[PDB]
């Protein structure tokens, strides 16, 4: 089967460069163009250009001329295509895909799995974790909500579990939001029986691998 | 009655057994003599569909040129992946000869004689032939050399012009000479190509005007290649066994289309390279340094390969860059008027 | 440029129903020049239909491509959970803006909760006030922050979950962020929620420094 395997997610400062690889397999590499496509988070797909492995000739989208400095290359022996982006700006934060047309249909794209590139002036920082404490006015025999606020980290991602994975029912961990500081924030919440608040311990486990930060935060009713 | 079919063709040529030149040697054992008295029958009141972009004659010619080159070229080193082959690399005699492609019994070649036929669609003046005209297997990039000319107007050929991945072949109706020389005159790899600027700029303006008709009267701008191997970014060809790479920036000068200095001779800087990328596909070869003395070849420019910039920008203009997608497109540039059919 | 217009922008259908997605072009195109792609959230796109009407290998028969001229259609019969996704048409290098196929269900009002900032956070100089809207449908909801009855705009950020695959609901958090100084200037903090499942807006409140 045709397969395109891209290199891993990256984080860069403005002004820097990134090189994304696209390893092809399952077909005769030199007989098919490789295309690149970008998708800014929350937006649509935008074609960047193609490369022809027979000679390395390229076609760069006029829509990105002057807006994105890119170089497409390939290695025919390694059957790998490369996308090099230099002089990055924050607006280049996107997922980049490589693609190859279905056989006989050069523009019916088969997709690589995508590479996220973050471009930001922010520096790596682990989160602060604050309790979202269960309300003292929670209905006696009803349902309570509690959670953790995971604030001011960079870059994505953080993972959040509750009670080391032993609590998953009713858990919502929200998509991170980027703050004007350039740091991310998210909350993870869980609904639990109000009757359990005095007896069951609730701990949110936060892991931010880019800063090697792990936090186990107990969330309990606030004392009066 | 007939129908579209593919079959194994054979080749014919005027190759000579006493010639050391490698095309002659290949054609001596791989082809039969050229038909002494060729027959062409014009088919009255016959309309026929052609498609130069889906024509098995092209694939067959490709395999012949691959076999010819494989048996002929003698690089000091052949490199493939991790495989390295060192061997003797004597200077050879290299000069393409016209090769005719012919159908066996039960088949015939239909030939479009419409003078402004673009390579696809119906043809209203169709004849049948046993063999194509002689086609020189000239391996080059950006410019098509020593080919035949369009009979009337300059023709733009493309499977689909809206599709930026499809090769554009520009077929000229008047040849412009390109005169390349490695002088005995010290960089032994330094060479140059001379073109009459008056002749060339007139033709290039004609080409831009024909492109305008196909692209809704948009302004036509040329730009150099955006990237690729040297065989792609430069005009690549062989002269007397030597592999030439010429810079064509001056050959696509937008200032000289539509004012002072464009009439003079255009001199393109060129290099002879010992290390080349193999056009057959994956591979690198290294040849011995150039032969001594003056190395010179005069060719006819009879066609141009173009790629159009894709993507969407508010468009006063379309941008084209020299160079086509495939060596097979060279064979297409000559085989476009022919199609094999099977007789019932 | 070929301009592609996908319609509708969003479809809300029950599982089992049929989705009809349109891709309309500014100029007549060739069938071979069009493809359909599916993209589930957080995932790469996947080729569904190539050359206008050809189902890609492995793609279920409930996906069918049709159309010609300027109008192309992707029809998805018997919608399953995994089919609720965004669908893009592609013609040459151009992509449509996508159609999101979302799961329809019965209206569900949100459960609303408000959380004051922790003392620990306040110590550091910042106050985050969080409003949670849990397990509602449809997605449309208005959250309004009020501080001593003064409507707040521009100092909050919202995050919404993807539609829950299990019960087809959404949840939403709104976070109001203030300096400690600003937080200490005011007493009553409230979030007021408007939603189709509520006959009138629901407000949750607390008084700063009060149990
Ligand atoms: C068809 O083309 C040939 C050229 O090969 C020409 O001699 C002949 O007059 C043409 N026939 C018609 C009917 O135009
Ligand atoms: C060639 O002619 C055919 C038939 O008239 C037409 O359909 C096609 O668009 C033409 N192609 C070009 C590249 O002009
Ligand atoms: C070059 O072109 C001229 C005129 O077009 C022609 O007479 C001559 O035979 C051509 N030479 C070659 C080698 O094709
Ligand atoms: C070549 O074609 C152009 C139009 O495409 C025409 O103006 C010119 O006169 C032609 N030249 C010759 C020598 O036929
Ligand atoms: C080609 O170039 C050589 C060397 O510059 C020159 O002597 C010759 O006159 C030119 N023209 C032809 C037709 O050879
Ligand atoms: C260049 O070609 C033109 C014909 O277009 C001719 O008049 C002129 O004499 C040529 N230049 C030279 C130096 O021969
Ligand atoms: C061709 O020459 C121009 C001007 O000298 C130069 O900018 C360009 O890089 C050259 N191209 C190649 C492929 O060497
Ligand atoms: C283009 O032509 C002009 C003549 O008007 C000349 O001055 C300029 O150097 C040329 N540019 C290139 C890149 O050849
Ligand atoms: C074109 O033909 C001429 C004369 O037949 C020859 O000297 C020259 O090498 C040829 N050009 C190429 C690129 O083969
Ligand atoms: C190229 O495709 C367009 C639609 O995108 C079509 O209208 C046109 O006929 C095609 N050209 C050819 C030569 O088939
Ligand atoms: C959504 O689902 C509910 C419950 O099954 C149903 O009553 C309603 O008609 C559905 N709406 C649509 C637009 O299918």
């Amino acid at each position: 089967q045709v397969r395109l395997v891209q290199s891993g997610n990256q984080v860069r400062k403005p002004g820097a460069s990134v090189r994304i690889s696209c390893e092809a397999s399952g077909y005769k590499f030199i007989d098919h163009f490789i295309h690149w496509v970008r998708q800014v988070p929350g937006h649509g797909l935008e074609w960047l250009g193609w490369i022809n492995p027979r000679g390395g000739g390229v076609n760069y989208s006029r829509s990105f001329q002057g807006k994105l400095s890119m170089t497409m290359t390939r290695d025919n022996f390694e059957e790998t295509a490369y996308l090099d982006l230099s002089k990055l700006n924050p607006g280049d934060t996107a997922v980049y895909f490589c693609a190859r047309g279905f056989a006989g249909y050069e523009w019916s794209f088969i997709w690589g799995q995508g590479t996220l590139v973050i471009v930001s002036s922010a520096s790596t920082k682990g989160p602060s974790v604050f309790p979202l404490a269960p309300s003292s006015k929670s209905t006696s025999g009803g349902t309570a909500a509690l959670g953790c606020l995971v604030k001011d980290y960079f870059p994505e991602p953080v993972t959040v579990s509750w009670n080391s994975g032993a609590l998953t029912s009713g858990v919502h961990t929200f998509p991170a939001v980027l703050q004007s500081s350039g740091l991310y924030s998210l909350s993870s919440v869980v609904t639990v029986p109000s009757s359990s608040l005095g007896t069951q311990t609730y701990i949110c486990n936060v892991n931010h691998k880019p800063s090697n930060t792990k936090v186990d935060k107990k969330v309990e009713p606030k004392s009066c | 009655v007939w129908k579209d079919a593919d079959t194994t063709l054979f080749c014919a040529s005027d190759a000579k057994a006493h010639e050391t030149e490698v095309h002659n040697v290949w054609a001596t054992h791989a082809c039969v003599p050229t038909d002494p008295n060729p027959q062409e029958i014009h088919l009255e009141n016959v309309t026929e569909n052609f498609n130069m972009w889906k024509n098995n004659m092209v694939e067959q010619m490709q395999e012949d040129v691959i076999s010819l080159w494989d048996q002929s070229l003698q690089p000091c080193v052949k490199l493939t992946g991790g495989s390295v082959i060192k061997q003797a690399c004597p200077k050879i005699s290299f000069d393409p000869i016209p090769i005719h492609y012919c159908t066996p019994a039960g088949y015939v070649i239909l030939k479009c004689n419409d003078k402004n036929f673009n390579g696809t669609g119906p043809c209203k003046n169709v004849s049948s032939v046993q063999c194509t005209h002689g086609i020189k297997p000239v391996v080059s990039t950006q410019l098509l050399l020593n080919g035949s000319l369009a009979e009337e107007e300059i023709i733009i050929r493309s499977e689909n012009l809206t599709n930026n991945a499809k090769t554009i072949i520009v077929h000229l109706n008047k040849s412009v000479e390109i005169n390349c020389t490695r002088p005995s005159n010290g960089d032994i790899r330094k060479a140059y190509c001379e073109i009459n600027g008056t002749k060339w700029n007139k033709v290039l303006k004609q080409v831009t005007e024909k492109l305008k008709e196909h692209f809704n009267n948009k302004t036509i701008i040329f730009q150099p290649p955006s990237g690729g191997d040297l065989e792609i970014t430069m005009h690549h060809f062989n002269c007397r066994g030597e592999f030439f790479y010429c810079n064509t920036t001056q050959l696509f000068n937008n200032t000289c289309i539509g004012m002072k200095g464009c009439n003079g001779t255009i001199t393109l800087p060129c290099k002879i390279k010992q290390i080349i990328n193999m056009w057959q596909g994956t591979g690198q070869a290294m040849y011995a340094p150039p032969i001594d003395g003056k190395i010179n070849c005069v060719s006819n420019i009879t066609g141009i390969l173009l790629t159009r910039d894709g993507g969407a920008n508010n468009t006063s203009n379309e941008t084209f860059r020299p160079g086509g997608g495939n060596i097979k497109d060279n064979w297409r540039s000559e085989l476009y008027k022919y199609k094999v059919v099977q007789i019932e | 440029e070929i301009v592609l217009t996908q319609s509708p922008g969003t479809l809300s259908l029950s599982p089992g129903e049929t989705a009809t997605l349109s891709c309309r072009t500014s100029q007549g195109i060739l069938s071979n020049q069009l493809a359909w792609h599916q993209q589930r959230r957080g995932q790469p796109p996947r080729l569904l239909i190539y050359g206008g009407s050809n189902r890609a290998p492995g793609i279920p028969e409930r996906f069918t491509g049709s159309g010609s001229g300027t109008d192309f259609v992707l029809t998805i019969k018997r919608l399953e959970r995994d089919d609720f996704a965004v669908y893009y048409c592609q013609i040459l290098e151009f992509f449509g803006r996508g159609t999101r196929v979302e799961m329809n269900r019965t209206v569900a009002a949100p459960s609303v909760f408000i959380f004051p900032p922790s003392d620990e956070q306040l110590k550091s100089g910042t106050a985050s006030v969080v409003c949670l809207l849990n397990n509602f449908y449809p997605r449309e909801a208005k959250v309004q922050w009020k501080v001593d009855n003064a409507l707040q705009s521009g100092n909050s950020q919202e995050s919404v979950t993807e539609q829950d695959s299990k019960d087809s609901t959404y949840s939403l958090s709104s976070t109001l962020t203030l300096s400690k100084a600003d937080y200490e200037k005011h007493k009553v903090y409230a979030c007021e929620v408007t939603h189709q499942g509520l006959s009138s807006p629901v407000t949750k409140s607390f008084n700063r420094g009060e149990c």
